[PDB]
């Protein structure tokens, strides 16, 4: 979270937090959102590591129990099956994974709301960016959820030479470039939070950033198109 | 900086991408955490040489 | 080990190769150091669960 | 090298320290052995990622300068086409490294003598092992250059069911098992040097040991066969 500001308690309910056993303890490593009891989405490349994991559903402070949080396992993870590790810019960002147990829902923990397959937002619709990563280039990881305003920049420019050129693709979405506020380290996993006639829906799974740095102008953060996959994400769910 | 890092190096708990001399701007990095170490970051203006030193980016030839 | 290793784990800098309950004795370990870490020594007795904490031998079925 | 002695000063002449860059400075990462005035005999697993190494010949003590020694860069490294990195027991460990200049030979630096094609030795052969890796299970690197008796185990009774089964193949050497002594980390890349018809060469190249530990009863130290690939050796260095 470059440049934005503490979330108020338990605000965005369908956002978790996905750690490592590590030690005597849990690290926390990626985000992701919540959409039904027992799955959750995040991306391909917070999960191509053979590790031990668990989730966090109702989290915000880290550091200490406050009494709406749940603990809960891993049990399988599928990865897109065109996601190949040595090009992220290829896309196919995406997976999902079936927890051991079904959480309780209520208050603090809720679903997330998907938007219609194919929708295409238009240049500079609003959106949020919600996460745990870095609050500045070369920083330290926070505390408590963060947030920052970050509109949208389409496809045509977002893919020209003065922006991120060939890098982009349409199964991408881009948002913010302004040179204040962005992504960073730990934020991987999405969500982007999207107002359409005033309602919210998840529009997108954090993806990269450039390599000179997280807030960087004309470089805007680029996320996994979720409209584009509704179908696999239907399909495995009901196949399993 | 911290006992073991070479020169222009900063030590952390938390390692993003680093680049050479000459890599264009718009190649990816993607935002998950990498293992702690002693990093060249182009956020501070470094660069990578061929052998493995890093200088600050005007010095690049 | 260090301050951040859990139950039955050593620091060390020279790291080598670790084993689930199961696993054979016939199973190779190249003659290598590998990065330094909370390691779950077979040489002090010790193995892996499939949640990932260290136990003795003893416990595994 | 679990369970030997210091070596006399230069008296394995054709011996090398392969060392990788680290911060400020240089750390000793494999062993190897000299075979022209610009080449060296590695393993492959000692050179499969991106890293800058050089080479020191004439060594003794790693931590100080006695006169003897030479530090030359590594310009280009080629590895077995059939190298696979993900499977040790299948064998082809084996890599070859041409040097930035050619060192000067002399008293404390000499090549070593390699092997006639597909000669084979019997069961009990007269054999040393050389380096610079850990004493213990578990312990510390060794600050000099050490060595031990390691007498060999025949193809027959190294395959059996007692000892280390399919794991071991017909292109590998085994020596020692007695449960005293051993190579163990650190020691990779390096000879061993047997005895034939009262005159050494160099008739393996450091491979693995058991994950139960460095000296066990029953578990040999593995070596890739040098004969085994004489003639592959020959191209390589004409062509390059």
């Amino acid at each position: 979270v470059v440049g934005g500001t503490e979330a108020q308690r338990n605000s965005w309910p369908s956002q978790i937090s996905l750690q490592y056993r590590s030690g005597s303890s849990w690290a926390h490593t990626c985000g992701g959102t919540l959409i039904r009891q027992n799955w959750v989405m995040t991306a391909a490349h917070c999960v191509d590591r053979e590790l031990t994991f668990r989730v966090v559903v109702g989290e915000h402070n880290l550091n200490q129990n406050d009494g709406t949080e749940q603990y809960v396992g891993v049990q399988k993870i599928v990865v897109h099956p065109y996601w190949n590790t040595d090009d992220v810019a290829a896309g196919y960002d995406i997976a999902l994974l079936r927890l051991a147990q079904s959480v309780t829902l209520n208050s603090y923990v809720q679903l997330g709301v998907l938007p219609r397959a194919g929708t295409i937002l238009a240049n500079n619709s609003p959106c949020y960016i919600t996460g745990w990563g870095l609050t500045r280039t070369n920083g330290q990881l926070a505390q408590t959820l963060q947030q920052a305003y970050l509109p949208t920049v389409d496809y045509a420019i977002c893919s020209s030479s003065s922006y991120w050129g060939s890098t982009v693709k349409n199964s991408m979405v881009c948002a913010g470039g302004d040179g204040v506020r962005s992504g960073c380290q730990g934020d991987s996993g999405g969500p982007l939070h999207c107002l359409v006639n005033g309602q919210y829906a998840v529009h997108g799974v954090t993806s990269f950033v450039s390599r000179l740095g997280c807030n960087v102008t004309r470089k805007p953060t680029v996320f996994t198109r979720v409209s584009a996959y509704i179908s696999w994400i239907n399909n495995v769910i009901a196949s399993n | 900086g911290q006992e073991s890092c070479g020169p222009n190096e900063v030590w952390t708990e938390c390692t993003g991408c680093e680049m050479k001399c000459g890599p264009d701007e718009n190649t990816p990095c993607p935002l998950m955490c990498r293992r702690p170490s002693c990093e060249c970051s182009p956020g501070r203006g470094m660069r990578r040489t061929n052998d493995g030193k890093c200088i600050p980016a005007s010095q690049c030839p």
